[PDB]
């Protein structure tokens, strides 16, 4: 935005005015080139939100993806191992919520969940143009983008490092449409990309400091641009994502008669009152909190569902 | 319905600008295209 | 004052936990395009504003699948593990009381139990909104469901992951015909899936037109008014499966970007904002499957005779404990 | 006329350095001048404008002024004077804004209306250089300003003779220094309700009887008529019989007269029991509410 | 009198701590009662 | 304003003063998208 | 930059040549609306063919009088303020400066059969007020006059609905630019009238005036400048009227707390309610006979009613009154200098 | 001069950079910030 | 200003041809953003409860949105300038929905569709549904509420009550019929009945309030005592149960429904040479207030 | 806040004007002149 | 009549890589070329 | 806030069987032990 | 400060005894202060000081009627 009481000034630039009058000009203009300077800086950021933006919505999840693509053969199950390939990812779901803190102790298993993590997906297409490479020649293969802290676990004893450098293109390619494929975009309705090749039938790199690692035997990037882009801009770094979990519990269920209802040992918990405490139905049940603090639920909670018109 | 066909030929076999290189058995996964 | 009135209650919440995700992709994964920038100028007061915008695309360039992503670690946990009833009442339902005194004292003596109670001066054009309360200590608070079920149901139901209507459902229980995926759900002639020696554990709630159905199932639209998220509306609703093309790996695709059905915000988790724009990952509500946590029909039960060691029990003289087999097993506070 | 219209309040330049920084954060509040001129001066928006026989106004006074006064609002303040731009005569008034001066939020779309300072004390400027205190309207929506008017008007003819909003409770400092304006509020308030009752409205009479079961037979009704404080009565307690025929009855039709001269008489209670809606919050690109003391981008009704 | 009070007796703790009881604001002190009389009534006086 | 002194009195030679004792500023990390190691995900291109 | 409307119609109520440019001209609804308003909004104990027969009487002495009903598209669409006050001419303070209207407009028209159709107008729009289907639902603002064409009984009107009235360019004649206009007789500023102030904008407003007398009534067109707003320019035609508005008020046409507060009261219950009892509603609960009947309503006390048509943007609004030649004759009339025309033409009424 | 100063100011202005997105956010717009600090004069003191 | 609204593809060769016709019919956003997509003008936003909107509802919610008019449609997406603020340059034009004619000169209104409502396109292969307003007059617009309220509660009042006859709405040399020959008005029934309640419940507490504070009333004559106490409080004279929660609630709900039904007018037919009725269907030049 | 059923632990000591208020709170100086620290001063009396 | 659509290609807006609205902007041109001249024959027909 | 130290309700349950313990015991027939959760759960002198 | 420089517009070394420690991945200095300085000289050191724990206990309670006493 081009503030009022400056565009006004910016306006009448060629008139005989004062020196205290021509010198908030260069005022108002350094303010507008750091506008205009810093608004191109947004579309280059924001390229980068929106690849993330783009390549979160379209990945599943590994503890799916993994043991399905060890399923191959026999592309179409036989209604009888797809139950069995159920029954298992219900179980291996439950395993690796999150494996980088229930495992943190011991630093091998995450590198196994990083090699299987790579080798599951598929590579797209092998452009004849030049690619992404280290400085000796080596091609790279993929990116891991990760948050900040898990850098600092993974360049710590598990993921090895390979080179901090890599050159890379530094142009765009274009299409210009021009020739017969703009009298085929006028006069019908198409138009082909290389239309004037099928016709005839019928670029500088750079080195930057980067983090090349090796996983599996691929060559990878390994980042966290929660730094470089998205620090001191309030617009949330993407890869911190939020997880539900849908807990039950039973409440004043009794036991039915059969022999169900004993005691591990001969006088445990025994009271000091004449009768047993224990027999009677129970009515409420206890939980811990977020912090650990016991709380309670009894039947009397549910007089707002069970005490109603519906 | 079935928008895509038409437009140009399925079988269009011009000039491929690129490889695969993924040689999956693809019908599996039918819900990502025409 | 103490009554058991021969009723048994399943109580229903859902957490939420922000995690660290971590992502791979494989090179040329997407074919991005980009257009030609066009500016255009609201003219302000005295000053003038512009605007920037730039049209741009993309397209996947993969067979398969080129990317996947992983939820690696744990962040600090963003709505309590606490006891908050979703109290009806807020819900311009049907067919009320005879008499205006009856309900009027059976609000009141509803209210005088819980806090997520509606003010007692009952609006006209509004939706019955609760009170702002002052201070905020543990998060946002996640409220439960209760559904009744007979009383003296086994336990072994409640030890693993197991459904609240008592009945599995799902399309991942099939043999590719469309006229399937109902009689899973609610033909009774046949039997659950999963346990196949019985039909139903909570008949009140897993027949069509029982109880927990007509009160939860979101088809019927009983509290379409009220703003309180119903977790149980995942579990009873039936999924709109018309979507697919018979495929059966469509589970790939019913797993990646579910918009965040709650509120973030508020005290009270209520219904999702027009204006939302969040995601999140529900494993449970895919495989229609909840967790039991750590907890006991009997407080005592849970310490034991030696500091930093938490009480694994069975039972004891009808009294029984759950030892907890959700998937924060470890990695959350234990007292000490 | 085809620029908006500009107004010019011309400052005195013996303030004090404070006595105008704070003019200075005023751009985006209301003031109202009596006539509309284009060069007013800091005596036409002050308190001493608002006077009645020479005593400072009630809530109820300046109610009154409100709607008979010109409305503008305050876009800058230079060091000379004061510029402003008119509401509602000429319609060019290209990215107006206003500030939410009020204890509740604004939400995009709502209507604005304007009250006399009534929650607790009042947020205004004491220029003791020349002796001028300027208070400035209140900005309330729509859906919130004819709750209050009717808590107050109630409240005047209990003389005579708290509130809710989003989840939080207020009180009122609406005071009655004098008896004249609360008669001339309570004649139109009964006017008004004496023009609404008809020939038809006996046949709407009859079915109070009715509108008690099928506020038992549903869901949505058994809440209007726990409200009603009559009809919940009557329908238990009154009768009456059948209603005569309609003289010429076979020509006209009582119950479409009775509730067409029901809607002017109600399209009209709001705008003179209180005052009407100017603005209107669109904020096209900006946030999505407004917190007490941000600015909002409105367009003028 | 049937226009009740002071004889919530029945309830258990956790009725009473709660906020919805009219009766606890006017609990402030062990060894005192807080209540509501009619005021300005100096005697037993009359019936 | 207006002020008398007798002969003499300490307030005549006290002066003291305000100072500015230095501005500062900061500059940005402009960054392009071509040396990120995401771009390696997706092939970019012009069409206007 | 302003705006123009055009509208061909027949040329009976009003003849674009005689009039100046820039007097303000008048839309008529289509007459066949009235016969289906009356038989809904007429009050109980009148005969509502009073009004069919005034309507059909008044047609009959204009053009050419087919397709005067339903599907006749070609009409008389338009007429000008100076037509409709000198219809009422006899309803008028100022009994010169309208009689002199009157006789410049019978004279001034050209015709012989005009003066037969001025009588049977005003018939008609005191039998409008008779039958309680008002002029104000009838008749709008339509543009100021800025050019025409004319031919053998159809003209073709241009008029300007928006923006000042100066910016227009009338290629015409006589300056290129053409200023508002009005006759002496309907012009009426109130704020002089309730002793108001002078400097400010100024509103310029249309006023119906309703008398409310069987068999008697009027009604007359007004034109007035003030200071107050449309919310609050009732309140001041509501006081210089007074012997209207109560003469229309009075010559055009439960102790449910105590026995609620009695809890001895004989009361049913919302469970006890079966009305088919001839007992149990009638003879045991309160009985009481409502005969809202010949009570005062809306449509009956009535008087008046106005709309905002434009303003007047200026510190001091200035108006002349110079006797133009109307046609052969001079008529007193008022020049009003920078009007900037609004619109949404939304009434409102007087109780 | 120090026993002859009476306030001292440093000035700062930091720019924060943004981000360009589309869907359902607002537009973004360049921030400025400004902030003044002031000294907290303090002393000594020895004898023999 | 200009918006564009981005259609989706797979749109079936059907649904283009109908979304072809669609130019001159108003639509309304929630926000006005120059970026919009099918979902924001789509039944599913107005959707104020659980199901879809009642005629109440609609009235609520048309007086609370932004509107705006659709101009061209090209195969891929969808151009609609906003009215309200923006001056829109090329000629508006607008067609009109409504069963009536339209002048040279009024003062078009929004309305639901109170009647046999057929402006309806169903977007089927992306699963969405797009209702349009009617584009009454303003003449009309007290009319056709009060008739279809009327046409209501004497249908509700069957067990305490000619019997029927012409309801008529006859505007500009013509006559349409509210009453259809279909007696099943179902649903319709419904989709009005949350307002005739209202309605009811509020002219009640107004004429039950009334007559529990004038004990004087109809007395002193029903013609004598009434008219001499209205011409007597009408200017400025001398002063004059939950009594007092009561007054305030009658007064927070029937001012609250009459900003509901306020409906100020939005646009305005001026046509420059051309056809002086716009019929049913038809499209003219419009410019706005 | 931290219990959000209760409202309460001790209603002797944390409504207003009751016994532990009128005992520590420093607001009413029940304990002026005595010389002995209050250990509950900071947990009583609200913090400005 | 000149369409919009058509009144927009012929203002002085910026330039863009574009030789789609280049062959649009000549459409357009050619099309307003026509009207005119057919309009300015007109007047030698009405004289006669 | 404030933190508990280890205290129990009678002694005898704070002591132990074997030597160079503690009694975490949480509960016995109406007496009671509770366990510290202070910053100094270590870093103290303690019987032997 | 700098007026000169506004109004137009308009460093030795010496070896130290040092004792420098990496932490993490920056080079900082770690000096302790009690010998050159402090020692034999009346002031207390400045990086000891005090801190303070507020504890609580519950004395003469009695679990209400419940199983709670086993």
């Amino acid at each position: 935005a081009i503030a009022s009481e400056a565009l006004s000034l910016l306006s009448n630039t060629y008139v005989d005015g004062t020196e205290i009058d021509s010198s908030l000009r260069i005022r108002a203009i350094q303010q507008m080139a750091r506008n205009l300077r810093t608004v191109l800086d947004s579309f280059e950021r924001g390229t980068a939100d929106q690849l993330l933006g783009v390549l979160l919505e379209k990945a599943p999840p590994l503890s799916l993806l993994s043991p399905i693509n060890k399923f191959q053969p026999e592309g179409h199950l036989n209604r009888v191992a797809r139950a069995a390939l159920l029954s298992d990812l219900k179980r291996r779901v439950c395993a690796d919520m999150f494996f980088m803190t229930r495992h943190a102790r011991e630093p091998r298993l995450i590198s196994a969940y990083l090699s299987d993590m790579v080798s599951c997906t598929q590579p797209s297409v092998m452009v004849s143009r030049i690619t992404h490479t280290n400085t000796r020649g080596r091609q790279v293969d993929g990116v891991l983008v990760t948050t900040a802290t898990l850098k600092r676990q993974l360049l710590q004893g598990i993921l090895q490092i390979d080179d901090t450098a890599a050159d890379v293109p530094v142009t765009y390619g274009e299409m210009v449409l021009q020739g017969t494929n703009l009298v085929t975009a006028l006069v019908m309705g198409k138009a082909v990309r290389g239309m004037d090749d099928v016709a005839r039938h019928l670029p500088v790199n750079a080195r930057v400091p980067a983090d090349l690692v090796i996983v599996g035997d691929k060559l990878v990037f390994l980042e966290a641009l929660e730094r470089r882009v998205y620090q001191a801009t309030r617009v949330a770094y993407p890869l911190i994502g939020n997880i539900d979990i849908t807990f039950i519990m039973p409440m004043g269920v009794f036991q039915a008669n059969s022999m169900d209802r004993y005691t591990r040992h001969a006088g445990d918990f025994s009271t000091v009152s004449e009768q047993d405490p224990r027999q009677f139905p129970p009515q409420g049940i206890f939980f811990y909190n977020k912090d650990g603090i016991l709380t309670q639920l009894t039947l009397r909670d549910a007089m707002g569902t069970i005490c109603h018109s519906s | 319905s079935d928008r895509i066909a038409g437009l140009f030929n399925i079988p269009a076999g011009i000039i491929p600008t690129g490889n695969v290189l993924s040689t999956i058995e693809v019908c599996a996964h039918r819900c990502i295209f025409d | 004052t103490g009554f058991h009135p021969g009723i048994a209650f399943t109580v229903v919440r859902q957490d939420r936990f922000a995690t660290e995700q971590l992502l791979y992709a494989e090179r040329a994964s997407e074919s991005y395009f980009v257009g030609q920038i066009q500016v255009h100028h609201h003219d302000a007061i005295g000053g003038v504003n512009f605007t920037l915008t730039q049209p741009r695309a993309h397209v996947d360039l993969g067979v398969g699948y080129t990317a996947v992503c992983a939820t690696a670690a744990l962040r600090c946990p963003l709505t309590d593990m606490g006891n908050t009833a979703q109290n009806l009442f807020f819900s311009r339902g049907g067919v009320p009381m005879l008499h205006d005194n009856v309900t009027e004292s059976l609000r009141r003596i509803t209210a005088s139990g819980g806090r997520l109670n509606p003010t007692e001066p009952l609006p006209i054009f509004g939706g019955l909104r609760p009170a702002t309360s002052a201070g905020i200590a543990r998060g946002q608070a996640s409220v439960c469901e209760f559904v009744a079920m007979p009383v003296s149901t086994d336990l072994q139901y409640f030890r693993t992951a197991c459904n609240p209507r008592g009945r599995a459902s799902g399309m991942l229980y099939m043999g590719d015909r469309d006229a399937d995926i109902e009689a899973i759900m609610f033909d009774h002639t046949q039997s659950d899936v999963a346990y196949t020696d019985r039909a139903t554990l909570n008949p009140w709630a897993s027949q069509k037109h029982s109880y927990g159905d007509r009160l939860y199932n979101g088809t019927y639209n009983l509290t379409g008014a009220s703003p309180i998220y119903s977790p149980c509306f995942k579990f009873f609703t039936p999924a709109e499966v018309n979507t697919n093309c018979n495929t059966l790996d469509r589970l790939l695709m019913e797993a990646k970007a579910v918009a965040s059905q709650s509120s973030t915000d508020t005290e009270y988790q209520f219904k999702r904002p027009p204006g939302s724009t969040e995601m999140t990952q529900d494993p449970c509500g895919l495989f229609q499957e909840a967790y039991p946590p750590l907890c006991s029909s009997d407080a005592a039960m849970l310490r034991t005779a030696h500091a930093g060691e938490t009480g694994a029990d069975e039972v004891h003289l009808a009294q029984y404990l759950i030892r907890d087999a959700s998937p924060l097993r470890g990695c959350l506070p234990l007292p000490r | 006329m085809a620029m908006p219209f500009e107004i010019e309040v011309l400052l005195p330049g013996e303030l004090s350095p404070a006595e105008t920084s704070a003019l200075q954060k005023c751009e985006g509040k209301i003031i109202t001048f009596s006539t509309l001129r284009h060069r007013a001066s800091l005596v036409d928006i002050a308190l001493s404008s608002y006077y009645i026989n020479g005593a400072p106004p009630d809530t109820l006074s300046l109610l009154e002024a409100y709607r008979m006064r010109f409305a503008a609002v305050i876009t800058r303040v230079i060091p000379g004077k004061l510029l402003a731009h008119a509401i509602g005569v000429g319609t060019p008034t290209p990215g107006l804004f206003i500030q939410n001066t009020s204890p509740v939020d604004l939400c995009n779309g709502d209507y604005i209306c304007l009250l006399p300072p009534v929650f607790g004390s009042a947020d205004s400027i004491r220029l003791d250089s020349v002796g001028l205190e300027i208070v400035f309207p209140l900005t309330i929506p729509q859906t919130l300003m004819r709750e209050i008017i009717a808590k107050v008007v109630a409240r005047a003819v209990e003389r005579t003779a708290v509130i809710c909003y989003n989840g939080r409770r207020y009180e009122l400092e609406t005071n009655l220094q004098h008896r004249d304006g609360s008669d001339a509020a309570i004649r139109t308030l009964v006017l008004n309700l004496m023009f609404s009752i008809n020939e038809g409205c006996l046949l709407l009479l009859a079915l109070i009887p009715t509108l008690l079961v099928q506020g038992a037979h549903d869901g949505y009704v058994n809440l209007l008529i726990q409200t009603a404080n009559c009809v919940r009565e009557t329908g238990q307690l009154i009768n009456i019989p059948p209603m005569p025929r309609i003289q010429d009855g076979h020509r006209r039709f009582p119950i479409y007269e009775t509730i067409s001269s029901w809607i002017s008489t109600s399209s009209r209670l709001g705008d003179t029991l209180g005052t009407r809606a100017i603005l209107r919050v669109c904020v096209f690109d900006g946030p999505s509410t407004v917190h007490p003391g941000d600015r909002t981008a409105v367009i003028q009704v | 009198m049937p226009h009740p009070h002071w004889v919530n007796e029945h309830l258990t703790i956790l009725q009473f701590i709660a906020p919805s009881n009219p009766r606890l604001r006017f609990e402030l002190n062990p060894a005192f009662d807080f209540f509501v009389a009619p005021g300005d009534v100096d005697l037993p006086g009359p019936q | 304003f207006f002020k008398q002194i007798r002969s003499d009195d300490n307030s005549l030679y006290s002066a003291q003063f305000d100072i500015l004792l230095g501005t500062y500023c900061n500059t940005l990390n402009f960054v392009r998208f071509l040396e990120l190691g995401l771009s390696v995900a997706c092939i970019c291109t012009k069409f206007p | 930059t302003t705006q123009l409307i055009q509208q061909v119609s027949l040329t009976d109520f009003f003849r674009p040549d005689i009039e100046h440019a820039g007097s303000i001209v008048l839309i008529l609804r289509h007459p066949s609306d009235m016969i289906g308003e009356a038989n809904t909004l007429t009050q109980a104990g009148r005969d509502p063919d009073v009004l069919l027969e005034g309507l059909r009487n008044l047609f009959n002495a204009c053009t050419a009088p087919w397709t005067v009903g339903e599907g006749g598209g070609l009409r008389a669409y338009v007429t000008s303020l100076s037509f409709i006050a000198a219809c009422r001419a006899e309803e008028y303070t100022d009994k010169q400066a309208a009689d002199a209207n009157r006789t410049a407009i019978v004279s001034a028209y050209g015709c012989s059969r005009m003066e037969t159709r001025l009588i049977r107008f005003s018939e008609c729009l005191r039998a409008m007020v008779q039958c309680h289907v008002f002029p104000h639902r009838f008749i709008s603002f339509f543009g100021s006059l800025l050019e025409y064409t004319i031919q053998d009984n159809l003209c073709n009107i241009t008029a300007v609905a928006k923006g000042p009235q100066e910016a227009a360019r009338t290629d015409k004649t006589s300056t290129r630019r053409v200023t508002a206009n009005i006759p002496a007789c309907v012009f009426w500023d109130v704020d002089k009238d309730l002793h108001l102030s002078a400097d400010g904008l100024k509103h310029v407003f249309l006023v119906f005036v309703y008398t409310q007398r069987r068999q008697r009534e009027g009604v007359r067109l007004h034109l007035a400048l003030s200071q107050l707003n449309e919310q609050c320019f009732g309140r001041g035609i509501g006081f210089l009227l007074g012997r209207i508005r109560a003469e229309n008020a009075a010559w055009g046409t439960l102790p449910l707390v105590q026995l609620s507060n009695d809890p001895t009261s004989p009361r049913c219950s919302i469970g006890e309610i079966t009305g088919v009892n001839w007992n149990l509603a009638r003879q045991r609960l309160y009985q009481w006979t409502g005969d809202f009947r010949g009570l005062p309503t809306q449509l009956s006390c009535m008087y008046a009613a106005y709309t905002l048509i434009g303003t007047i943007p200026s510190e001091s609004v200035r108006y002349t009154r110079r006797m133009e030649r109307f046609g052969g004759y001079n008529v007193p009339t008022i020049w009003l200098e920078g009007v900037v025309w609004g619109g949404t033409n939304t009434w409102n009424e007087c109780y | 001069e120090l026993a002859y100063v009476r306030d001292g100011v440093i000035q700062f202005e930091v720019q924060q950079p943004m981000i360009a997105r589309d869907g359902p956010h607002p537009v973004d717009q360049p921030v400025h910030n400004y902030m003044v600090k002031r000294i907290h004069k303090r002393s000594l003191s020895a004898a023999f």
